[PDB]
Parts: structure tokens; sequence; C-alpha cells
RNA sequence: GCCCGGGAGUCCGGGCACCA
RNA sequence: GAAAGAAUUAAAUUAAUAUAAUGGUAUAACUGUGCGAUAAUUGUAACACAAACGAGUGAAACAAGUACGUAAGUAUGGCA
RNA sequence: AUUGAAAAAAAUAAUAUAUAUUAUAUAUAUUAAUUAUAAAUUGAAAUAUGUUUAAUUGA
């Protein structure tokens, strides 16, 4: 009986609702009437009880380098009923330690199983069809999920689709990620860097475009359960380019704002980094140059798009920037 | 002056046109269906302010 | 479309900046009965904030922060 | 000889007719176009009257 | 296209316009 | 070592294409299905191909509205 | 909600209600329906109300 216990086991692996528990030991629909009309299938308890005793034994059986043992632990723990349900019937976004622990192995599993199902790959499509990926940075490997939001200008809670079209005044102020990492990493030594690039800004000397880095992070910690970057987090030595919002300029099409998120490369104690914040050019910025210089491996990645509307020039002289040029509607 | 016949009967017409256009969205849906129906009332149901 | 939506959106949004008018005189009322210190319209926009993100999904106290950041 | 010609008006009453060929047999058109008077979607509706080839009303209601 | 003769429908024969 | 999945490679091709012949077509245009009966809509169409003229052909883009689509987008009748 | 059985809550989505924003968001509640649709004297079923039989039960 190796669930029942929870000496060395974290105890978010219960339910800790008690209710449920029991209910599920030997329900939750709350309406009394509606619990009444509910009938359940015949002989589930018997064989529920000896599916768990069969599992049970099968986790009792697994459990005895760090990896190998972090996978030995979520192979054992998977089948526990209760982990289930806390996973399933939970949110995952806004986690609650208690309940799901992304400190715990499995429920991280969970969760990037979670992922790769819808999220992660709706974010791929967005990248490939709006032609994030190959325009800016060559390519990622999805790793970890990355959710921006607006939250300072306007005061409402969303998190943003990948892909959206955003106001101006949504994105008037700075977002906050929040970088759900999987994969087994060190958490005390591995450090971050968050890059918001947009690279549709109209270069008239080539007449093509140009890569702008309106906002950029860099050696940030994070952990599994507390991993949203706000303001209280990163402090003001972190920032290597200061936020500038999306001021897209009269029919200058619509520009793909992509925040990439970058893990530090590792060698005692967090490694830092100076990228002499002075020297690197912001107003025209490669990307791919960048990480080349400083050996990033690009994590994970979200998406939106501006474009320009009434608002803007309001925002442009909050910022304090010129006011705006205007380009003709035809594309000759 | 009399004025053109064409110049008389014209208020006439403009309130017509505006009765049809009072009347021509749902003629519209019944043309479709119940299904465009409803999903145009869930639209109108929405409320979902734009930006310009 | 924007030109024929424009009129209404921004009816809208006067009437939005009507409500909001009212919510902050009632707070500096309800201030004014308790008897605190204030700077009043700040404080005042303030808590407007904070109410407005209380409305949305925030814990209180991260809302509060969020409110006072923007300010900042 | 077998393709007619016929009318079909605006419901919206601003007279922009637009003509279409149809079968003889053909049942009742009406379609929704764009009226450029109206500057808007609408259905357009055949004018003058014409006999239909009738097709039985397909029973939804199980009958007998 | 419209009008006949052999409620609707089919199948046949007359006309009446159209004939630029 | 097994099971399942994802497939990949080979063959693809004269089947099918509303309709002659030709060129194309599995990355399917060929077939099945959901929604939809909407692009078998409305003003300007540059510029090409073709071309004696009259004509013909492809068509970017601008604007108005519509359909499907999570989105990217796609639709100004039909694989030509 | 009242009937059965023997403090609460923490997903997704759907529905109901409210409000936030020149953001189709958020908060609270509940998890409905999933192949149905008019018109049947003799088919079948159930319930309510009587009488009889082995206060009730069955028939
Ligand atoms: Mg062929
Ligand atoms: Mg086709
Ligand atoms: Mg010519």
């Amino acid at each position: 009986h190796i669930w029942s216990d929870f000496t060395t086991r974290p105890s978010s692996l219960s339910i800790q609702s008690s209710k449920v528990k029991n209910y599920l030991f030997q329900p939750s629909i709350s309406r009394r009437s509606n619990r009444i009309k509910y009938s359940p299938p015949e002989h589930i308890d018997e064989i529920f009880r000896m599916s768990y005793d069969f599992l049970e034994q099968r986790s009792s059986k697994f459990y005895e380098n760090p990896l190998k043992k972090d996978a030995l632990l979520i192979k054992a723990e998977i089948n526990n009923p209760e982990v289930q349900y806390n996973f399933q019937f939970n949110n995952k976004l806004n986690n609650v330690k208690d309940i799901i622990d992304y400190d715990v192995p499995v429920y991280r599993h969970l969760g990037k199983q979670h992922w790769e199902s819808y999220g992660q790959m709706l974010l791929m499509q967005r990248l490939e069809t709006l032609a994030a990926i190959p325009d800016t940075l060559p390519t990622l490997v999805p790793r970890a999920e990355v959710n921006i939001k607006f939250p300072f200008s306007t005061g409402v809670n969303k998190w943003i689709e990948p892909g959206e079209f955003l106001s101006s005044n949504v994105t008037s102020m700075r977002p906050i990620f929040k970088i759900q990492e999987y994969e087994l990493v060190n958490v005390e030594k591995q450090l971050y860097t968050v890059l918001i690039v947009n690279p549709d800004v109209p270069d008239l000397s080539n007449d093509s475009f140009k890569t702008a880095l309106c906002y950029g992070l860099v050696n940030i910690n994070l952990t599994y359960n507390d991993n949203l970057i706000d303001p209280r987090k990163f402090h003001s030595s972190n920032i290597i380019a200061d936020y500038l919002p999306p001021v897209p300029e009269k029919n200058a099409g619509k520009q793909r704002f992509v925040v990439w998120v970058f893990r530090q490369p590792l060698i005692q104690g967090p490694n830092m980094l100076e990228i002499d914040r002075k020297e690197l050019s912001r107003d025209d910025f490669d990307i791919r140059q960048f990480t080349k210089k400083y050996n990033l491996t690009a994590i994970g990645a979200h998406i939106w798009r501006s474009e320009w509307d009434a608002k803007v020039a309001a925002v442009r002289e909050k910022y304090g920037l010129p006011p705006g040029r205007v380009f003709s509607r035809v594309r000759r | 002056p009399k004025g053109h016949k064409h110049e008389l009967k014209l208020n006439e017409k403009l309130k017509k046109r505006e009765e049809a256009l009072k009347k021509v969205d749902e003629l519209i849906a019944s043309k479709k269906g119940s299904k465009y129906a409803k999903r145009v009332e869930k639209m109108k149901k929405n409320q979902s302010i734009g930006w310009f | 479309k924007d030109y024929l939506a424009k009129p209404n959106i921004l009816k809208q949004l006067e009437v939005r900046e009507s409500k909001r008018k009212e919510l902050q005189d009632k707070l500096s009322k309800v201030l004014r009965d308790e008897l605190k210190l204030d700077d009043i319209e700040l404080a005042t926009s303030y808590l407007i904030r904070v109410r407005a993100s209380l409305k949305n999904g925030y814990p209180i106290e991260d809302a509060r922060f969020n409110s006072r950041y923007y300010l900042k | 000889s077998k393709n007619s010609v016929i009318k079909l008006l605006s419901t919206a009453a601003s007279g922009y007719s637009r003509y279409i060929s149809i079968k003889k047999g053909a049942p009742l058109v009406t379609q929704v176009r764009y009226d450029p008077v109206v500057k808007r979607h609408v259905l357009f509706k055949e004018a003058k009257k014409r006999k239909v080839a009738e097709r039985k009303p397909l029973d939804f209601l199980r009958t007998a």
C-alpha cells in the first residue's frame, strides 16, 4: 500500500478534497435532484478496488542517475487514480501548488502530454502559417509552453491565443510571460532570456523589412511552480531592451510580434552573462546572430500581431515617439 | 411647375426601399434555413466590442 | 465597416467613461464616510483599477500590485 | 428550347435586377447576391410567374 | 413567349406575336 | 523479444476527370465526408500573352458585401 | 429546494445570470439534450379509482 503512505511521497499525490477521496475508495454532481437521478454502473466498486490493488502493487514494484530516476518515478505514479483526478479536473495554467505540483515529476509529465495534445500544436501552426520561424529564427523544438498576458493596460485578464490581433490599447504597456518548463531541467543554476521581436518594420533604403527588438529580458530565474515573469521578479538589471509597444505605421501590413524564450548555456551557482546593454542595436536587430554570439537554445515561443488603428498615435505620444509615417494604400 | 413623374414618386420609392431594408435579413434567413437564423441570433447575442 | 460602426463604438466608450466616473464618485464618498486621508483623485483611480482587477480573474493582492504598477 | 431565361428582382426594392438561365423544369429559384444600390447582400426572387415541374414533398414524418 | 381545340398534370394539333 | 502507433520507401497511371482528343493530376484537380448553397456577387481593373482591326486569353492590386475555415487563408463558376 | 442514498470550492467545454475593455474577456451557478418531430377503435404498458379473493400484501 504505497499510495496510502505519505512520508517521502509529496502530499500533492493525494486528492485534497476528502469527500471525493471517500467516494473513490467506496460524489461531486452538486444538485440533490440530479444526484438522485444519477445511476452509476453496476459492480464498479469491487472491480475498481481490485484494479487499484493491482496498480498499487505495480507502483510498489517500480519503486526503488537523476533523469532515469525521475522517469521511473513518473512510471510508478501515472496510474494512481488520485493523481489523474487532480490533473484532469484542476487548472494547469494558473497552477495551485498542493493540487498540482510541477515539482513532482508525474504532474509535469502529464502537463507536457497535455501541451503536446493541443496547445503546442496550435503554437506550431501559428508559427508556420504566419512565417514566424523561417523569417526570424530558423526552427524551434517546443520544450516549454510560453503564455503571454497584457494585464497593466486596460486591466482585463486574458491569456493571448497565439497569432491574435491585439489593439494598440491592449499592447500599450508591457506583457507578462509564463514559461512552463518541463523535461527534468535544473532549477537553481538554469537562467533564461526572453526576446520580443518584430521582423516586419519597413526598411525604405533596401525596400525590404528590418527586425526590431521591442523587449528583452536576460538572466531570469524560473521555477516549475513559480514562473510568472512580473516586474516583481526580474529587476531593472535584467532588461537589455526595455519595452517598446507595437506602433504599426498606416498601411504597413500586419506586424508580427513574436516572443522567443531561450535558456542559458550551463557551465557552481547561477551563471550570468553581460550583454553590452548600450552597444546592442535594438532598432535593427539580428536574432540568429545574437543567438550565435551567446550560444542560446530557443526553448519556447509565442506570437501575436498588430495593425494600425486610431489609437496608435496616442500610444506614440505617451511613449514620446515620432508622429509615425503613413504609407500609400497600394502595393506598388 | 408640376414636377416630373419620377421626381414626384421619389419619396414614396425611398420609403418603400427603407421598408424593404427593414425586412430583408429575415427574408434571407427564411431562404437559407433555421440553422443560419440560429447562428445569426447567436452572433447578435455575442456582445463583443471591436476597435477602430 | 469601421466608419459604419465607429459612432456606436464612440458612444459605448462614452457610456463606459461615465460609468467609471460614477464609480469613482461612489468610492470617494465611501472614503469620506470611512474618514481616511488623501492625490484623492489618484487614490480613487487606483481603487477603481483594483476593483476592475478583482472583477477579472486576479488574486486580490496581486491585482492591487498590478494596479500600482500601471500607475507607476 | 430546354433553357429559358428569367429575371430575378431584388427583394430590397431598389429595382436592381439580375438575370439567369434555367431549365424549363427548374424549381422556383431564389439566390442571395449583392445589390449595389443597397450595398449589401439581399435575396433575389423571380419576378414573372412560371409553371414548375412539380416534385413530391418528401415525407419526414413517417406517414401511413 | 401568349391565346385556343383535342382544378391539376402529361401527350398531340391550331393560331397569335418575334421575325433585327 | 513482442504489441500498438507514427510512418517511410517502392509501385504509383491509365482507374477516375460532366463530354472528343491532347497535355496535366496521388503534393491529387480523382474519390469520400462536415459545413455551406455562398465567389455560377458589385464598382475600378494596371500589366502581360495574343493580336491587322473587331474581338479573345491570364491577371496583380484598390474598394463594397458573402461563404467556409481554429487559423493561415481560399473562393469573381467547372483541371485546362 | 422538498423525495433517495448513509460548512464548501479549485479543469476543458456547454448552458443560465451578471459585469469588465475602443480586448468575442472574466466572475458565480449547473453539468441538460445525443436521433426526436402531426394524424391510429382491435396492439401493448403504466397510473388513479372500484369489486372480489388468498388493516395490509399479492392476485
Ligand atoms: Mg489523360
Ligand atoms: Mg473542382
Ligand atoms: Mg488588340
